[PDB]
């Protein structure tokens, strides 16, 4: 088990097995506490070393008994982003990281006019999915999103 | 108006933080750079604390009772962690 | 209450670090820390600091015109200054 | 002459007799604009690497054209000092660096019962002086104060 511990002191415990990396870690505390991974910063404590992501928590000072800082970085400021639709004509929308893939569904489904259910959205060959936040793919300034039909 | 749930321990932390952001108001004033409505601002901000403060310390015991001065250091360490995103800022505003 | 006196651009100055102190509110409170009164502080804030930024905007050049996001970095700036006091804080990344 | 840069970006002028220390700049600013030199913390521009006391202003990369930045630490913190009286009785006080003199004198007249216009206040062989404050004289906890009669 490992202790979270948070700014102003809110603690919490994640059990880590069988592998134990940052990754896995991210993962565990967007369950627990419902902060997204892009938005978690983790140190090691007392020493408030960054946490290195293709390290092994293991191979880093952590192990069981262990207490990582948790600070979350919001990562809300308004980009801009471009969806293609079907027809190969680009428009921008105005997003955040934080907003859910499902709040950009819904702002291409009011230009382009075509329901939320016949469509969805790719970026760099792999789906985006509904309940996940825009941050969890990278999105960057006017990166293209495009939009396949569903039958 | 996008609203963060929160726990109980929230209140504590506030006015810790809050605290904080009086001694920075306090700070900057000295600069000479705080205009009027500013100075409104900081006073009205450490009055409402400083009822806050002991209103919350007659409900905690003995041992956890801070004043404003204490509460201040807390507060600074907090900012100094978000301002650089970084907890060595910083640490014992996670409370070690 | 003892005024500290300011001059021209003190209210410059205070846009930019209250547009400084909301930054500070907006991070703390992603980390579930800020109740739910001090989310309204933020809030509040936010909106005043809006129109306030509208306002001084129209009365000064175009060379000066800055946004709440660009704002908001000259004011966290100020507050690590002032946090350490220390001009050489908030100029090219350091610690304590 | 030299440029002082204050926080908020305001500048104003002083001009350098050819000692050229940091001492005399730290007087002038005083004079020009109130703050007490024990208040002042001043850095070159754009560096903001700190001025050091021992070193003349030309030796640091400061001649005429430069500019500094100044900002003011308020120094208001409580501490206790001791006074000792006439007979050889010493006495605490709790004051702050920012108080002036004559309000410590007021202090040592309430507790002493000794009119403050019927004595001075020395520390380390020179005299305090009314008009200026405690920290002018670089006061720590528990320094001693003597207090001298007048005729």
């Amino acid at each position: 088990d490992l202790t979270v511990k948070m700014l102003a002191g809110n603690e919490f415990q994640v059990s880590l097995s069988s592998s134990m990396s940052v990754s896995e870690l991210k993962a565990q505390i967007t369950q627990k506490i419902g902060v997204h991974a892009f938005q978690q910063r983790l140190a090691v404590h007392p020493s408030g070393v960054a946490l290195q992501d293709r390290v092994p928590l293991a191979s880093q000072g952590l192990g069981p008994g262990s207490t990582v800082l948790l600070v979350v970085d919001k990562c809300d400021e308004p980009l801009s982003i471009l969806v293609r639709n079907n027809k190969g004509r680009s428009s921008t929308y105005e997003v955040r990281l934080t907003q859910t893939v499902a709040h950009l569904k819904q702002q291409v489904s009011g230009l382009e006019g075509v329901q939320d259910d016949l469509f969805w959205l790719t970026f760099e060959g792999k789906p985006l999915e509904d309940q996940l936040p825009l941050g969890e793919y990278g999105l960057k300034p006017l990166s293209t999103v495009f939009m396949n039909l569903r039958l | 108006t996008t609203q963060i749930e929160v726990g109980p321990g929230a209140t504590n932390a506030t006015i810790n933080f809050e605290a904080g952001i009086l001694e920075c108001y306090e700070r900057f004033s000295w600069q000479r750079a705080l205009d009027y409505p500013g100075q409104d601002r900081l006073h009205r901000l450490k009055r409402k604390l400083e009822s806050r403060i002991k209103t919350h310390n007659k409900s905690e015991p003995e041992n956890k009772r801070m004043s404003l001065e204490e509460r201040k250091a807390i507060g600074v360490k907090m900012m100094k962690v978000l301002l650089f995103m970084d907890p060595s800022a910083g640490i014992e505003g996670f409370e070690p």
